[PDB]
C-alpha cells in the first residue's frame, strides 16, 4: 500500500651586439651593483 | 650601416632583423633541420614517428606520412614553415610525395649553402636551377610509359603502383591484400575523383588482415522501433525532409483563437498534415526510407506501420554515398512520384561488425561508393592505416585521370639527374656548378633511400649512376635483397604526376627561400 | 555544436560566442553557416 519505506649553430661569439648594448647594460648594473 | 646594427634605434621593443649572414644562416638551418627530420621515413625501409600532443587531450599519434608529421609540430623558423606548406599544398594536390618534396628541398637547400659558402651569388644559383629543372622535366616526360589503352596492363600498373604506394607503410605486412582492397575500392568508383565516395570505417580490433572492402554498403545508422530490420529487393527512397514537427515555412504565422478546442482542433490538423506527408511518401511503392534529417516518434511510427524501414540521420556524406550506390534520388518533396527514381539492393539487413550493430546493403544496383571496414589492435594502428589506404586511393585516382606511368626505386631521380648532368658537362661558368649540385640532391633523394635500409647506399648509388650513363634507363634499386634491378621487370612503378609534382614543388620552394637575404620579424603578440 | 532538444541528438557538429530563422547563425572568433547545407556561407 502507501505505507511503505517512502512513509644547430649554438656557437653564436657574438660580435658588436655587446657595444651596441653595453649603455643599457652598464644602466642596469651602476643601479645593481 | 644596418637597420638593428645602427646608433639610432628603428624597431619596438621586440622586433628584430636579420641580415646576410644570419639570415641564410636562420633560413637554411631550419630548412636542414626539416628535411633531417622528415627523412628515415623515406622508403620500403623507412620507420614511424610518434607524435606527442602537448595539450591537455594529449593526442597520441604514430605515423609514415611525412605531410602528417610536418603539419602537427610547432615550427617557429619561418624557412621551416615555408617546407611544411610546401609538404602539405603537395599533399593536397596528390597523394603521396609528401616526403620526397621536402628532402629533395632540404637537400637542394644545403647544396644551396655549400655553393655560397664556395662565393657564388644565389641569383647565380637560381638561374643553373631553372636550367636543370627544366631539363630534368623534359628528361621525366621523355621517359613515361602509357598503358590506359590496354585494360589488362592498366590494371597491373594500378597494382604496382598501389604496392609501391603502400611498400612504405605499417600496411606492408599485408601489402598483397591491401594493394588487391585499394585498387578494388578505386575501381569500382567507374571512372570518378570523388574520393568522399569511398568511407572507411575503423573498428577496433581483430586483426589488421581481417580488414575487407564489402561488397556492399555499410551505415552506421539505426532503425526505428516497428521498422523491420530485414528488407528483402529492397526499393530506396532517399530524403532530404524535415520530418520533425515540419512547420510551415512562414515565421511570422500564430495560433491565435479563443478556446483550447481549437487549439487541439489545429494539432490535429498538423498530425493531420504529417500523416499526409507520410502517405505522400508512401505513394512512391518503397521499402526502404533513408532521410538526412531526423524523423520523430509520429512518421517512424506511421513508417512502422507500413512496414517500412526508415533510416534517420544520414548525414550529408551518407545520403550522397547512398545515392552513388543504389541509385536513388535524393527528393526533397513528393508530389511527383514518376519523377523520382528509386535506389535498389539485393537484401539489407543488420550486422555485427565488432560490439556495434551496423546496416548491410547487398547486391546494390550501381556500386559507385565503396565502404572498407579496417580492423586493428591499437586506434594508432588505425589511424596509420587509414592514412596509408588514404594515400593509395589518392594515387591511384590520380593515375586513372591520367594514365602516365614513371618508375620507382629512384630510377626516375637517377634518370631526371643523368639528364641534368649532361646539361651541365656543356654550361660555362658558376651554373655549371649549380646544375652538378642539383644533380647531387637527385642523386641523394635514393641514396638516403638506400641508407634507410642499411644498404651499401654509396655503391649502389654509384651503380645506378653507371648504369643510367651507360644507357640502362630502366635501372633501380631492389629493395628486397640490396641491389640494383629493373624497375620495369620488379613491378615498381610510380604515378608521372605525382613524381613531376614532387620535383618542380621541391625546386619552386628551394628558389623562393633562396632568394631570401633578409628575415625581418615583427613584435609577437605575447 | 547544434543539438535538438526534444530528440537529444546532434543536428550537426561545426568560437568565442555565436548567435543566430533558425537555419543561419554566424560564428565570431564571421562565419555564417546554414542548416540546409551545412556550409560556411560568408566570411
Ligand atoms: N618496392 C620499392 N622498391 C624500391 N623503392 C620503393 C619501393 N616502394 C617505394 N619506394 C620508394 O620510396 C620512396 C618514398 O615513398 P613513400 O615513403 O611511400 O612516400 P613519399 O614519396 O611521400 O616519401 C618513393 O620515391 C619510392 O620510389
Ligand atoms: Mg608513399
Amino acid at each position: 500500500s502507501s505505507s511503505e519505506d517512502e512513509d644547430a649553430g649554438e656557437g653564436i661569439s657574438v660580435n658588436t651586439g655587446p657595444k651596441g648594448v653595453i649603455n643599457d647594460w652598464r644602466r642596469f648594473k651602476q643601479l645593481e651593483t | 650601416a644596418s637597420l638593428s646594427l645602427a646608433p639610432v634605434n628603428i624597431f619596438k621593443a621586440g622586433a628584430d632583423e636579420e641580415r646576410a649572414e644570419t639570415a641564410r644562416l636562420t633560413s637554411f638551418i631550419g630548412a636542414i633541420a626539416i628535411g633531417d627530420l622528415v627523412k628515415s621515413t623515406l622508403g620500403p625501409k623507412g620507420m614511424d614517428k610518434i607524435l606527442l600532443s602537448s595539450g591537455r587531450d594529449a593526442s597520441l599519434m604514430v605515423t609514415n606520412d611525412g605531410a602528417t608529421i610536418l603539419k602537427n609540430i610547432g615550427v617557429d623558423n619561418p624557412a621551416a614553415k615555408v617546407l611544411v606548406d610546401m609538404s602539405r599544398v603537395q599533399d593536397d594536390e596528390v597523394g603521396d610525395g609528401t616526403t620526397s618534396v621536402t628532402v629533395l628541398a632540404a637537400e637542394l637547400l644545403r647544396e644551396a649553402e655549400s655553393l655560397i659558402a664556395k662565393k657564388i651569388h644565389p641569383q647565380t644559383i637560381i638561374a643553373g636551377w631553372r636550367e636543370a629543372t627544366k631539363a630534368a622535366r623534359e628528361a621525366l616526360l621523355s621517359s613515361a610509359v602509357d598503358h590506359g589503352s590496354d585494360e589488362v596492363k592498366f590494371r597491373q600498373d594500378l597494382m604496382n603502383i598501389a604496392g609501391t604506394t603502400l611498400s612504405s607503410k605499417l600496411l606492408t605486412h599485408h601489402k598483397d591484400h591491401f594493394t588487391k582492397l585499394a585498387v578494388e575500392a578505386v575501381l569500382r568508383l567507374k571512372g570518378s575523383g570523388n574520393l568522399e565516395a569511398i568511407h572507411i570505417i575503423k573498428k577496433l580490433g581483430g586483426s589488421l588482415a581481417d580488414s575487407y572492402l564489402d561488397e556492399g554498403f555499410l551505415l552506421d545508422k539505426k532503425i526505428g522501433v516497428n521498422q523491420p530490420k530485414r528488407i528483402e529487393n529492397a526499393k530506396i527512397l532517399i530524403a532530404n525532409t524535415g520530418m520533425d514537427t515540419d512547420k510551415i515555412k512562414i515565421f511570422g504565422s500564430r495560433v491565435r483563437v479563443d478556446s483550447t478546442a481549437k487549439v487541439a482542433e489545429i494539432e490535429h490538423a498538423e498530425k493531420e498534415k504529417m500523416k499526409e506527408k507520410v502517405e505522400r511518401i508512401l505513394k512512391h511503392g518503397i521499402n526502404c526510407f533513408i532521410n538526412r534529417q531526423l524523423i520523430y516518434n509520429y512518421p517512424e511510427q506511421l513508417f512502422g506501420a507500413a512496414g517500412v524501414m526508415a533510416i534517420e540521420h544520414a548525414d550529408f556524406a551518407g545520403v550522397e554515398r547512398l545515392a552513388l550506390v543504389t541509385g536513388g534520388e535524393i527528393a526533397s518533396t513528393f508530389d511527383h512520384p514518376e519523377l523520382v527514381k528509386l535506389g535498389s539492393c539485393k537484401l539489407i539487413e543488420e550486422v555485427m561488425i565488432g560490439e556495434d550493430k551496423l546496416i548491410h546493403f547487398s547486391g546494390v544496383a550501381l556500386g559507385e561508393a565503396c565502404t572498407i571496414v579496417l580492423r586493428g589492435a591499437t586506434q594508432q594502428i588505425l589511424d596509420e592505416a587509414e592514412r596509408s589506404l588514404h594515400d593509395a586511393l589518392c594515387v591511384l585516382a590520380q593515375t586513372v585521370k591520367d594514365s602516365r606511368t614513371v618508375y620507382g626505386g629512384g630510377c626516375s631521380e637517377m634518370l631526371m639527374a643523368h639528364a641534368v648532368t649532361q646539361l651541365a658537362n656543356r654550361t660555362p661558368g658558376k651554373e655549371a656548378v649549380a646544375m652538378e649540385s642539383y644533380a647531387k640532391a637527385l642523386r641523394m633523394l635514393p641514396t638516403i633511400i638506400a641508407d634507410n635500409a642499411g644498404y651499401d647506399s654509396a655503391d649502389l648509388v654509384a651503380q645506378l649512376r653507371a648504369a643510367h650513363s651507360e644507357g640502362n634507363t630502366t635501372a633501380g634499386l631492389d629493395m628486397r635483397e640490396g641491389t640494383i634491378g629493373d624497375m620495369a621487370i620488379l613491378g615498381i612503378t610510380e604515378s608521372f604526376q605525382v613524381k613531376r609534382q614532387v620535383l618542380l614543388s621541391a625546386a619552386e620552394a628551394a628558389e623562393v627561400i633562396l632568394r631570401v637575404d633578409n628575415i625581418i620579424k615583427a613584435a609577437p603578440r605575447k | 555544436a547544434l543539438w535538438d532538444v526534444e530528440s537529444g541528438q546532434l543536428l550537426q557538429s561545426f568560437v568565442l560566442c555565436l548567435d543566430l530563422t533558425g537555419n543561419t547563425f554566424v560564428s565570431g572568433g564571421a562565419m555564417v553557416w546554414d542548416m540546409r547545407s551545412g556550409q560556411c556561407v560568408q566570411a
